[PDB]
């Protein structure tokens, strides 16, 4: 029945309540995750909800009814693992979703983060935030808190860095926040920097989302992370090798190779946009040209950096 | 077998009654195409000044 | 020598870089390789998705050399900038070759308009590992997946589907565009090419640190 | 004389549905080009704008 009834494209709202009662009472057998199988194309299908007027409220919430509770088990891990999935196609209705309820999935993502697993759910939240951010204002702070305690897991590696990344894009979102966010955010991340343990895919796009923070982090109350970072970064060198990975954070004055050329280009990428952000290409004034136009030149590099000087034979002048 | 053709070429001259009173609709989204660009030679006008 | 190394050392952007394709399908399209690099012209949600997805570019001459390959010769070449990533589009109706251009990019983007389903059979390409099928649907909300070249699923999942309204999905659709993007070349240098590492900062550092080793 | 006469009826449909098709044929190819001209010439002028 439910494999054929599901299957309309041109008699509606009936099969709704259908729905509501076969998922109301738990039949505790297959059947349950067989409906639920058929839940997720009802999702890609669930087009004709313009006849039915907002009714699916109920099953949201009878969803979240069925996300917890013993009246489920009267394969609890897959009940959860599948209807994450179900709720997750059912997050495009911002407008039909009540508010209320919709603050309700959110906390039951909260609840899911702490889990057998989340990586679904963790998607799902970038998605909800990206849709319905104004629902995700309250839960952020406290949703970052919980993230905390993920414990460098390769499995969930990917996800996190991804949904920190598409919300740092999403500036009006966090227009507003205080140290504790940011600090919790390079906190997280940090660890996914090993040298060895995660993928050199993970490692790069650690170093790139810590980046873009940074940039997108405050000016002010930027400094405070610069050594708490370096030490997140020496803490993620710990053993590999230490020939000189000594702090050298500018605090003070203010293979494992490729591993040192990540602190290198981090820490000197902060250098830069620590203090002010200012894009990374000069453009001289026509007065500078005018006046070095052909000037002698001279370049050296004192270390890792390359200093150039210029000067003028006034050129222009004696034109 | 006869018939069972009959119908089939019923259904076919109807899918093409369908596909023609459509394409009419899309011809006329196209003169309406059409008109948003006599717009933007309204804007061509304003442009040039 | 040190001089010319300091020219080609400069080169390199500390900007990265990303080019990445666009495509389009249509119901005859479907499933097609001559017709899908034919066709100049797209749907009408496929149009305006594409003047959504970034603003206003021009490949004239004043503009510095930031752009490209695709986008020299003929139109908009849409673009997207940021703190450090640059994106080039090679919309497909924006060639006048395209095959040439479309299919050497890892990634590209491809709108599944016709109704069907879609593989990477579609075009042999280049290096086009990662695609990413975009489908409308009857209301706002429209569904977005991706699909791996049968090699590097292991890097970059697979069964991720997701539904996305119409002011939200350039934004998303590109968002996991460059993290395809991102896997691609990460997968590349992993073949140890010796090629431009796609972090640029450690690419010319190690440009310097190439050079100190010329001097001594 | 039952197949006689749904052979002849299938034909008529047959000719109904060819010059349909005709009719849908060009007007397609008609619309195709129209609508590039209709965006070739606004997105140009767009660019001067």
């Amino acid at each position: 029945a439910f494999d054929f009834l599901l299957l309309l494209r041109a008699p509606y709202s009936l099969l709704f309540r259908v729905l509501l009662q076969c998922l109301k009472q738990e039949s505790d057998w297959k059947v349950l995750k067989l409906v639920l199988g058929r839940l997720p194309e009802s999702l890609r299908y669930k087009v004709l909800i313009f006849t039915s007027p907002c009714s699916v409220d109920q099953l949201c919430s009878a969803l979240c009814s069925m996300l917890s509770g013993p009246k489920t088990l009267e394969s609890r891990t897959d009940l959860h693992l599948a209807v994450v999935p179900v709720l997750t196609a059912l997050i495009s209705y911002h407008n039909y979703l009540d508010k209320t309820k919709q603050r309700e999935m959110v906390y039951c993502l909260e609840q899911g983060l702490i889990h057998r697993c989340a990586s679904q759910c963790v998607v799902a939240l970038s998605i909800c935030s990206v849709e319905m951010p104004d629902i995700i204002i309250k839960a952020l702070p406290v949703l970052v808190v919980k993230l905390t305690h993920i414990s460098a897991t390769a499995s969930m590696a990917v996800p996190l860095l991804e949904f920190l990344s598409t919300l740092a894009r999403l500036p009006h979102l966090y227009r507003n926040f205080a140290a504790e966010q940011y600090a919790s955010v390079f906190a997280i991340s940090l660890p996914y920097t090993n040298p060895s343990k995660f993928n050199q895919y993970i490692v790069c796009l650690a170093h790139h989302v810590i980046a873009m923070w940074f940039i997108r982090c405050r000016l002010p109350f930027r400094k405070d992370f610069v050594p708490f970072i370096t030490k997140g970064l020496r803490s993620n060198v710990l053993l590999s090798f230490d020939d000189t990975p000594e702090k050298d954070s500018f605090r003070a004055r203010s293979l494992k190779n490729l591993h040192l050329e990540l602190t290198e280009t981090c820490l000197d990428m902060m250098a830069r946009y620590v203090f002010s952000n200012f894009t990374a290409v000069p453009k001289r004034s026509p007065v500078g040209e005018f006046l070095l136009a052909g000037g002698r030149t001279k370049t050296w590099l004192v270390g890792n950096k390359l200093v150039t000087v210029t000067t003028s034979v006034g050129t222009g002048t004696r034109s | 077998s006869q018939i069972r053709q009959l119908q089939h070429d019923r259904e076919e001259f109807y899918n093409q009654s369908q596909e023609l009173q459509t394409k009419l609709e899309d011809c006329r989204n196209m003169i309406a195409e059409l008109r948003i660009e006599l717009k933007k030679a309204n804007n061509k006008v304003c442009h040039t000044e | 020598s040190f001089e010319r190394s300091v020219q080609l050392l400069d080169q390199i952007p500390s900007y990265d870089t990303h080019k990445i394709a666009v495509l389009y399908v249509g119901e005859g399209q479907s499933n097609s390789e001559l017709a899908i690099l034919s066709n100049e012209h797209g749907s009408y949600r496929y149009t305006e998705f594409l003047t959504g997805l970034g603003r206003l570019i021009e490949l004239k001459d004043c503009q510095p050399d930031k752009v490209y390959l695709g986008g020299l010769d003929v139109q908009f070449t849409y673009c997207w900038h940021d703190d450090i990533m640059q994106a080039v589009f090679h919309i497909a109706t924006l060639m006048p070759d395209k095959k040439r251009h479309l299919g050497n990019d890892f990634v590209s983007i491809v709108y599944n308009d016709s109704g069907e389903d879609f593989k990477l059979g579609t075009i042999k390409g280049q290096f086009n590992f990662v695609h990413v099928i975009v489908t409308p649907l009857d209301y706002e909300c429209n569904l977005v997946s991706l699909q791996c070249r049968k090699d590097m699923e292991g890097l970059v999942d697979t069964s991720v589907a997701k539904i996305v309204s119409d002011r939200n999905l350039p934004f998303v659709a590109r968002q996991m565009a460059l993290h395809a993007n991102m896997a691609s070349q990460v997968h590349h240098s992993r073949s140890n090419p010796t090629d431009i590492y796609p972090s640029k900062w450690i690419a010319r550092l190690r440009h310097i640190k190439r050079l100190r080793q010329r001097i001594c």
